[PDB]
């Protein structure tokens, strides 16, 4: 995250971090329940093995209440398109359940029609992660969040060198130096409504970080609410 | 009350007071309480939708819809979408 602020205690409790075989974070995720994490499909191809850490605010310092969970089942959207990042969505089912506590809680999945009329029409949403704090810089060891304005679809398409599918949306700033960045991929974009945070996007891709005339591109969660529901109603091995 | 300052058949007392019929609010009963999702989210805490030209509210994971049909009641200390207090 370029700009924004560090998350305070309890502030970004649905953040998850995908950690590779070296224990390095390489992508984020969003906590949906005791057993399910939402992430980007493209992330799955960027570590041979990975696990999911929750409850971490500082990666260079174990601090109790952090926990690492193994992944039992990976559910990538079958229509993930490598060339365009269309359908950049996956769900992970965990081997053992998360126990919710300070800094560890799920974000709400909204109903689709309601989300389209009442969340996607708000001025802004909030993106979070441990990714780079500057395009040419390094991953944060501290979890950060950033308020990002929604950008209208026409503007989004016109800004982009690459196809913006109906499964994506733009958020961010034309020239203000604030954006998500590499390492934030897969993490939460949430939208507040009356004191409650609902999942509205998955950090997906961007041409650089906070470049003038470029926006962050997010997987549009509304297009996948039914798909997420099916993936989750599953509830353990038979 | 001589001018009938109370709208929609509200009842005027007396510098004056309006006692509104059900379905009306505002000082002068000039505001409808019934409304659709486009306005104040239908008075729902969370999800609003319309059935039969009528508002129905519902709640996300970790909540139950209160008997009043609008509020959402948490089912535990860590319901979805709330920053953690402790
Ligand atoms: C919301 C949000 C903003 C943002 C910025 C990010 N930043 C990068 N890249 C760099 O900033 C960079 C900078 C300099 C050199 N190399 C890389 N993402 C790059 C990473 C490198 C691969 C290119 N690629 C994919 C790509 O383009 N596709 C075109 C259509 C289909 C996919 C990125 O997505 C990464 C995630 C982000 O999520
Ligand atoms: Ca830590
Ligand atoms: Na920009």
């Amino acid at each position: 995250i370029v700009g924004g602020q560090e998350c305070k205690d309890g502030e970004c409790p649905w953040q998850a971090l995908l950690i590779n075989e070296e224990n390095e974070g390489f992508c984020g995720g969003t906590i949906l329940s005791e057993f399910y994490i939402l992430t980007a499909a493209h992330c799955l191809y960027q570590a041979k093995r990975f696990k999911v850490r929750v409850g971490d605010r500082n990666t260079e310092q174990e601090e109790g209440g952090e926990a690492v969970h193994e992944v039992e089942v990976v559910i990538k959207h079958n229509r993930f398109t490598k060339e365009t990042y269309d359908f950049d969505i996956a769900v992970l089912r965990l081997k053992t359940p998360i126990t919710f506590r300070m800094n560890v809680a799920p974000a709400c999945l909204p109903e689709r029609d309601w989300a389209e009329s009442t969340l996607m029409t708000q001025k802004t949403g909030i993106v979070s992660g441990f990714g780079r704090t500057h395009e040419k810089g390094r991953q944060s060891t501290r979890l950060k969040m950033l308020e990002v304005p929604y950008v209208d679809r026409n503007s989004c398409k016109l800004s982009s060198s690459f196809i913006i599918t109906q499964n994506m949306f733009c958020a961010g700033y034309d020239t203000k130096q604030e954006d998500a960045c590499q390492g934030d991929s897969g993490g939460p974009h949430v939208t507040r409504f009356k004191d409650t945070y609902f999942v509205t996007g998955i950090v997906s891709w961007g041409e650089g970080c906070a470049r003038k005339g470029k926006y962050g591109i997010y997987t549009k969660v509304t297009a996948f609410l039914k798909w997420i529901d099916r993936s989750m109603k599953t509830r353990g091995l038979p | 009350c001589e001018t009938s300052p109370c709208q929609n058949q509200g009842k005027c007392k007396d510098e004056y007071t309006c006692t509104c019929l059900e379905g009306f609010e505002g000082k002068n009963c000039e505001l409808f309480t019934r409304k659709l999702c486009s306005l104040d989210n239908g008075d729902c805490d969370q999800f609003c939708h319309e059935e039969q030209n009528s508002v129905v509210c519902s709640c996300a994971r970790g909540y139950t819809l209160a008997d009043n049909g609008k509020a959402c009641i948490p089912t535990g200390p860590y319901p979805c979408g709330k920053q953690t207090l402790e």
